[PDB]
């Protein structure tokens, strides 16, 4: 569901377990090429504890498969994302989300 | 039928008559008591009249035969026409003095109030049918009050527009189905100068009172023109318009009208589909009353936003009733907003459609959260 | 394009604009969840980057400054403003070391200080757009510091620019270049955010001399000096605040004394009144009076007729001498704030004829309250209030559950809407504050907040809300007697929209038990009710219509609520209010529809007839109707009730004894309403039992939907009351003919398997209460 | 209760710091007095080295709220206070001293009346539209206040402003206005009576009128008509009587008539009500006199209006029935003379009894 693709590659040795808070700055775009959020905008790296479904599937996934300083490119489809819902305002159903993720530290 | 009714009836058109007495020359005298008098329903034209079957009717102006609209105003119900005084007359009856009671000359009966107060009144309110009687009751006397001169402008004024306007109505029925083929119209010729004159007229009889007035002149304009629009929307000027409109909106362009009316004829369909679509903002522009009528047809507005014809107007109609009226946002759907932002797409980057849009989510401080929740839900994800 | 190439494209610049209006107007007045959208579309950078950018054009300068406050600040910043009229004082110690002067008597600064009035903290949100997939959201967070610092910066920067007055209107114009970032600051000042530095910066901004180039060192428009206006009235409220807020600390300090020598003299008296007696017997009045009336009795020691009636020593009354001093010498009773506003407000109306109407207004409500400092102190006192230090975080929460129903106000009600008022009225209800402070809860004005909002679903949609706001209302009356007191200035409004609790029952709930509250109806107000029942009695609910139901003549359900608000208000601690006694007779036989169809007198039925038949109507499933509501028990409520308040309109033991005229023309006129012979036949219904066996099992009758006994007892009253039992013969008549095979029946009921059968249950209250007694009575 | 009071030693803290809070303020700040209406209007007067000064700047502000079209008058604090502020300032034996006192008043409303006070007065009672309440108390109050003594300018200002508008609402609002004015209840003293009669204690409270409860809105009312017309003004005492030029006129003089006789009964009722018991109470003492005052105010309102020889208000209240009202009045007069000359306590109500007379 989701396609991970190395931009910068990092340690490739310490993954995210369950129960370690990430930190990742990201910016998000819907496939066409348009953006909704980035976190570099509101400068503050997002934390997330893996294995406690705050974020949406696809993008838990897909933080598991990179290492520690990795920059990626996820691809997560509506089914491992928000899906034919949608995030009303912000995303539009049946979408598929390109994510630019930078795992910056974990915990 | 006549009444007697009470309430905001009483600051209406159909509670305004005009006493015409029986002499061409010095019709403006002083009214004497027990002189012959027609009376005439100012906004109808239809004089008080006997009748036969029903007593007392309004009929027309074609059966007013002196016999059957002749009336005496009396002082008392005692048993007493003058000599005609080639002046301004010994001034007798007054205004809001002058207890009179109106007498029918031929048939000597009086006017007075029908006792018959039946089930429709057991919980409602009285409306006293007026009818003539023998004798009659001893407290039937009336006060005559006088009516100011826009007010009667105004009655005069209704009278010939809605005669106008049906006439242009029952000229559009005449080739409602009926194509011309290669010939002539069907009947007779539409009044369509007529029709534009007078439209122009109202939208100049309305017009807004402009800026630089000072301030207390503004705000008496504004009550005198709230009156006006008033009086015209309460004797049917806003469905006359609406059923023109209808009539006229059938034909999707002007040669779709003249293949029915004629060539000539549509050189002016574009002209007057406008002028009705901005004397009715002139009407509804700042009635919170007038723009409350369209809690029921407000699916008639927005199924003519992409009417090309004249899309400026039914747009500006459109702002007047959402700036003006909370209760037509209430009743707003998603069908609506989907074709608001519709004229966005289809007509282009106008900002009156955002001041729409604006208006349709926060009314008198009060805000509307499905509206909000809509517009941003469908005009917004898509950023186009 | 660069959006700077917007000075120049106009066309864009006009929809460009509007597109922030329209992004403003979806977001306004409380949506959280848009504002998070919108976080999408304009987020915190660019936000924060329109608000240095100096070469944007005004329309879009001014647009980009709205967008911040509509999107992360303006609901925070008006449910602060909503707290900012009531002073909740705390008796900590930090509350404890307020003094009006600064120490060592200057003004010190406005808004440079200590407060301690309770104003709940508010609540953000961080945007994230990833998390997973309904409780209201929060306003979208912004980093408040920073935004801040950047707000003191850019109105420093254009300020000492202001004086020199270039060309240099960043955003076009000298209004573009200020106004945006007065708003900015005025709401980040009324949020809370600014420090005691900051606010001594913003106030040397303003006038550099009375506060230690000035905004009122160069000219201005029309629009600036609004937003001067709205600073300054902050720093007016912040002054009173402080008054406030130290009045409340020295009462603190004070009542400490008043106390300790209350107690030191009441010892020194009980060492007296021991063998020297008589002397001392009048000075403990002080001690037996009520408590208000010994703080009211202390207390008077200002105008020197009554010095030594006040008990308190010469050193205590100093204090409370001197502290009024300090309070006057406050209150101006420039080098001042008060001088300064009053000399620029004046200055401002002389120099130009101002042509904005706001303005006018602003400017001359500051001026008053310049110039009426000590009115203004009086105004606020009775909302400022002192709780204990423990109670703080329960008032807390009741702040933020009363900012959330008093948010909703602004709002049209929808579903979610609805189940935000369901949660914040049964949250206050669960607060111990509610209950142990009624007199906060009356100076923040809840319940007139409560009845807005009922106000506006009534004026039905949405009945979980009214039947909310219903019960939270009638539970605010049973509080304490000056709640009632508050609400029954409404009942005139309830009485016009007039499951089971609904408008009436509030109405109900005021006049209760309060003989002082009853005697305060307006008889044109006990009037209504009677045209509502009089609308009952003739026509039917078209609700039963819809339900497909018989719709004989007339609906007995409204008939039976409003023959039970007429029973508070005609009988109260169990005696007869005689005023509100005959109005509701005198209305009732003018009206004689309201009796029902029996009573009617022509083509009437004997209400013993009309009984019966409701009775036989009980049964037939095709005249009860085709389930939450029945018929065969709604005509025999309906009367039942009529007869119960017409039993308490008869006047009591007093009158009847006085031959006072009225009264017994008021009994005459009931003994001929209603006669005897159905009285006691009503008494003599057979009344069905719970039906033993039947194969073994429990078949007792629904009296949800039969003759409940009940129904006998009202019957049971007005003999007591209005027929009485003067004779030993009809006694003994009564009691084989409707009073003893009802008690047996009960007695045989005692057994084990129906002693706790429902009907048994009422059979037992009923005698208790209306058989027995009467029987008691009439021993002898 | 004498058993179970509680001393203010055993309260809790805050609950004896919100006592002494109501006690501080009902005996310390409110009856703390400071007079700056004065100087605030003179300060607001001044002008700097025409264009409006700062006062006529306020009453421009409230003419123009006055003016806009709304259905019914908003409640402003703001009016109110300053509508207080200059009805102040205008309220401050030899002939020298007399003269003195009278030209030092009519500068102090010269101050208000060449600033458009008086339009402004006239404004906002057509605009309440005959509803009873403080804003047109203190419309009432101002214009009471700018009139005294008979201000011959700020009448004819009053006149020429109501003539050139043409506006029927003036009238027709004064009129709804005396409708509304209450008149002495039996029924209302009956249950405040018996309230009484319940008691004064509460569970840790105190008990706190509903009978003549608007009189000094009535007496404010009724003088301010009589200072419309003092001073024998004849177009004052005709346009009461008729509004020439207005679409329809109200005669104020037969509405003042009509009030008076529902006055006149009332007082009837009360005199019947007491001609058993021996002595009136107090309380029958208090109701009675604030009786009297309104109905002293009333029959001085129509002496002004007929009393310079105004013929036409002069038969206008001869055919009138004012003297229905007069016929009964003289039957309590006689009645209640005969019963209160029985008492020395009563002897103040006899003396307002013969002042009435």
């Amino acid at each position: 569901g989701v396609e991970i693709e190395t931009i910068s590659p990092g340690d490739g040795r310490t993954f995210p377990k369950k129960g370690q808070t990430c930190v990742v700055h990201y910016t998000g775009m819907l496939q066409n090429g348009k953006k909704f959020d980035s976190s570099r905008d509101r400068n503050k790296p997002f934390k997330f504890r893996i294995g406690k479904q705050e974020v949406i599937k696809g993008f838990e996934e897909g933080a598991a498969q990179m290492s520690l300083g990795q920059r990626a490119k996820l691809t997560c489809t509506p089914d491992v994302a928000y899906g034919a819902t949608g995030h009303p305002g912000v995303i539009p159903p049946n979408a598929t989300l390109i994510f630019d993720v930078e795992l910056l530290n974990l915990e | 039928l006549v009444y007697y009714e009470g309430g905001a009836v009483c600051t209406h058109a159909r509670s305004l008559w005009r006493l015409e007495p029986l002499r061409i020359s010095w019709s403006g005298s002083h009214l004497r008591w027990g002189q012959p008098l027609r009376i005439r329903h100012v906004t109808t034209g239809r004089y008080l009249a006997l009748t036969e079957d029903q007593g007392l009717v309004v009929v027309d102006a074609c059966k007013a035969h002196t016999k059957a609209t002749s009336f005496c105003f009396r002082v008392s119900k005692e048993k007493l026409p003058k000599r005609d005084v080639e002046g301004m007359g010994p001034p007798e009856i007054k205004y809001g003095e002058s207890l009179c009671f109106v007498q029918h000359v031929a048939s000597g009966l009086w006017l007075t109030y029908a006792a018959p107060d039946p089930k429709a009144l057991r919980l409602g309110v009285l409306k006293k049918k007026a009818i003539l009687h023998q004798e009659g009751h001893m407290d039937d006397a009336l006060f005559l009050t006088r009516c100011q001169q826009e007010e009667s402008q105004a009655a005069r004024m209704i009278h010939s527009t809605a005669g106008l306007y049906n006439q242009f109505i029952k000229g559009l029925d005449s080739f409602s189905g009926k194509p011309r083929g290669s010939g002539p119209p069907a009947g007779p010729a539409l009044p369509i100068e007529a029709v534009i004159l007078s439209l122009q007229d109202l939208i100049g009889y309305f017009e807004p009172p402009s800026e630089e007035l000072q301030h207390e002149e503004k705000q008496s304009k504004l009550r005198s023109l709230r009156n006006r629009q008033s009086l015209f929307q309460e004797e049917g000027m806003l469905s006359l318009v609406l059923n023109c409109i209808d009539r006229l909106n059938v034909y999707t362009t002007a040669a779709h009208f003249a293949e029915y009316a004629g060539e000539e004829a549509a050189e002016s369909w574009k002209e007057i589909v406008n002028l009705l679509y901005e004397l009715l903002a002139s009407l509804i522009r700042g009635n919170r009353a007038n723009c409350a009528l369209f809690s029921t047809n407000l699916d008639w507005v927005v199924s003519k936003l992409d009417r090309l014809e004249a899309s400026s107007g039914i747009l500006e109609v459109l702002y007047c009733v959402l700036i003006e009226s909370p209760e037509v946002l209430n009743i707003i759907q998603e069908n609506h907003i989907k074709s608001i932002i519709s004229l966005l797409d289809k007509h282009g980057r106008n900002h009156k459609v955002l001041d729409v849009l604006c208006s349709l989510c926060v009314c008198n401080g009060v805000a509307v959260r499905s509206n909000q929740d809509l517009i941003t839900e469908n005009l917004l994800p898509g950023r186009e | 394009m660069d959006i700077l190439e917007l000075s120049e494209r106009l066309d864009l610049q006009r929809f460009h604009s509007h597109t922030l209006r329209l992004y403003r107007a979806v977001c306004a007045l409380g949506n959280n969840r848009v504002a998070h959208a919108l976080c999408s579309h304009v987020d915190q950078a660019q936000l924060l980057h329109a608000l240095e950018d100096a070469h944007l054009p005004g329309p879009l300068r001014a647009g980009y400054y709205d967008l911040l406050i509509s999107i992360h600040l303006e609901s925070a910043c008006r449910s602060r403003r909503s707290m900012l009229s009531e002073y909740i004082v705390p008796l900590t110690p930090e509350t404890r070391a307020i003094t009006l002067f600064p120490p060592g008597r200057r003004h010190g600064l406005p808004g440079v200080g200590v407060t301690t009035s309770l104003r709940p903290p508010h609540h953000f949100s961080p945007p994230c757009f990833v998390a997973a997939l309904a409780p209201a959201r929060l306003s979208p967070a912004i980093p408040l510091e920073a935004l801040r610092d950047k707000a003191l910066r850019m109105l420093g920067e254009a300020v000492r620019d202001g004086g020199q007055h270039a060309r240099d209107p960043v955003g076009g114009s000298v209004e573009f270049q200020f106004v945006p970032v007065l708003k900015l600051v005025s709401t980040l000042l009324v949020m809370g955010i600014f420090g005691d530095e900051d606010v001594k910066q913003i106030l040397k901004m303003i006038e550099p001399e009375v506060f230690t180039e000035g905004l009122l060192q160069m000219k201005l428009p029309e629009s600036v000096k609004l937003q001067m206006c709205n600073l300054l009235e902050y720093f007016c409220d912040q002054e009173l605040q402080h008054r406030v807020e130290s009045l409340a600390a020295f009462a603190e300090r004070y009542v400490d004394k008043l106390q300790a020598n209350q107690r030191s003299r009441y010892a020194l008296l009980m060492r007296a009144f021991t063998m020297s007696a008589a002397e001392t017997a009048r000075r403990t009045r002080e001690f037996r009076s009520p408590p208000q009336e010994q703080i009211n009795m202390l207390l008077h020691f200002k105008d020197e007729a009554d010095e030594e009636d006040c008990p308190l020593p010469e050193d205590i009354r100093q204090d409370l001498q001197d502290f009024h001093q300090d309070l006057l010498a406050h209150c101006g009773i420039p080098q001042s704030l008060q001088e300064l506003v009053s000399h620029m407000v004046v200055r401002w109306a002389q120099e130009d004829y101002v042509q904005s109407p706001e303005l006018v207004r602003a400017m001359f409500s500051l001026l008053h309250r310049q110039y009426d400092g000590l009115g203004e102190l009086l105004r606020a006192l009775p909302r400022a209030y002192t709780i204990s230090p423990s109670s703080v975080e329960d008032t807390m929460s009741l702040l933020e559950c009363l900012g959330q129903i008093r948010s909703l106000l602004i709002v049209q009600m929808g579903p979610q809407e609805e189940n935000l008022m369901i949660q914040s009225i049964g949250n206050i209800m669960n607060n111990k504050v509610f209950y142990q402070h009624p007199n906060l809860m009356r100076a923040l004005g809840m319940h007139e907040t409560v009845m807005e909002v009922m106000v506006n679903v009534l004026g039905i949609r949405f009945p979980k809300m009214v039947t909310s706001c219903c019960r939270f209302l009638c539970y605010f009356c049973r509080i304490s007697r000056q709640n009632q007191r508050s609400m029954f200035d409404h009942l005139s409004y309830l009485l016009e929209n007039s499951q089971g609790s609904t408008p009436l029952d509030v109405a109900a709930a005021s006049v209760i038990d309060n003989n002082e509250l009853a005697l305060a109806l307006q008889e044109q107000d006990l009037e209504k009710v009677v045209s509502y029942l009089a609308g009952c009695g003739l026509q039917s609910c078209p609700m039963l219509l819809a339900k497909g139901y018989p719709d004989i003549g007339w609906n007995p359900c409204g008939g039976e609520r409003y023959l039970d608000f007429l029973r508070f208000a005609v009988f109260v601690n169990g005696e007869s209010v005689e005023e509100n006694a005959n109005v509701v007779v005198r209305l009732l036989i003018r009206k004689p529809e309201c009796f029902g169809p029996a009573l009617r007198g022509e083509g009437g039925s004997g209400l013993l007839a009309a009984i019966e038949e409701a009775i036989r109507i009980s049964e037939d499933p095709a005249r009860d109707g085709p389930n939450r509501v029945h018929l065969g028990h709604a005509i025999m409520s309906f009367y039942a009730a009529l007869i119960d308040l017409l039993g308490r309109c008869a006047p009591e033991m007093h009158l009847i004894q006085a031959g006072k005229g009225e009264a017994l023309r008021i009994r005459a006129i009931l003994r001929s309403l209603v006669p005897l012979d159905d009285l006691v036949g009503i008494i003599s219904l057979p009344l069905q039992i719970p039906t033993l066996g039947k194969d073994g099992a429990l078949v007792q009758p629904k009296m949800s939907a039969s003759f409940v006994p009940d129904h006998k007892a009202s019957m049971v009253l007005f003999l007591d009351r209005v027929y009485g039992i003067e004779n030993q013969d009809f006694l003994l008549h009564v009691l084989d003919v409707g009073f003893l095979p009802d008690m047996r029946a009960a007695a045989s009921l005692d057994t084990a398997t129906f002693s706790t059968t429902e009907m048994a249950l009422a059979l037992n209250r009923y005698l208790c209460l209306a058989v027995l007694p009467l029987i008691t009575k009439c021993a002898p | 209760a004498c058993f179970r009071m509680t001393p203010l030693y055993n309260l809790p803290t805050h609950r004896a710091c919100n006592m002494f809070l109501e006690s501080y303020k009902a005996a310390w700040i409110l009856t703390e007095d400071h007079s700056f209406e004065d100087r605030m209007i003179d300060d607001l007067s001044k002008a700097g080295e025409k264009k409006p000064d700062p006062l006529h700047q306020l009453v421009l502000h409230f003419s123009r709220t006055a003016l806009t079209e709304k259905s019914k008058l908003d409640e402003d604090y703001l009016y109110m206070a300053y509508a207080d502020i200059m009805a102040k300032s205008c309220h401050l034996v030899s002939f020298e001293e007399k003269e003195m006192e009278k030209q030092r008043l009519l500068y102090q409303q010269s101050r208000l009346h060449t600033r458009g006070a008086a339009e402004m007065v006239l404004q906002m009672i057509s605009a309440c539209k005959g509803e009873t309440g403080a804003m047109v108390s203190s419309t009432l109050k101002l214009g009471i206040s700018i009139l005294n003594g008979g201000n011959a300018e700020v009448q004819q200002k009053m006149l020429d402003y109501l003539k050139d508008k043409k506006e029927v609402g003036f009238f027709q609002s004064i009129q709804a206005l005396m409708q509304t004015c209450s008149v002495l209840d039996l029924n209302a003293f009956e249950r405040q009576n018996k309230a009484e009669g319940l008691g004064m204690v509460n569970e840790d409270g105190t008990v706190i009128e509903k009978v003549m409860a608007d009189d000094e809105f009535t007496q404010d009312l009724f003088r301010f008509l009589q200072l419309l017309c003092e001073g024998h003004n004849n177009d004052f005492q005709n346009y009461l009587r008729t509004q020439t030029g207005n679409t329809t006129t109200i005669n104020i003089i037969i509405c003042t008539v009509d009030y008076l006789l529902r006055l006149q009964e009332s007082i009837s009722d009360f005199y019947w009500y007491y001609s058993g018991k021996d002595v009136i109470e107090e309380q029958g003492k208090r109701n009675f006199s604030k009786a009297m005052s309104v109905a002293k105010q009333v029959f001085n309102s129509l002496t002004e209006y007929i009393q310079g020889p105004c013929t036409g208000n002069q038969q206008s209240l001869a055919h009138s029935r004012l003297w229905d009202a007069v016929v009964g009045f003289l039957h309590v007069f006689a009645h209640m003379m005969m019963k209160l000359a029985q008492d020395s306590s009563q002897i103040e109500l006899l003396k307002e009894l013969l002042d009435l007379q």
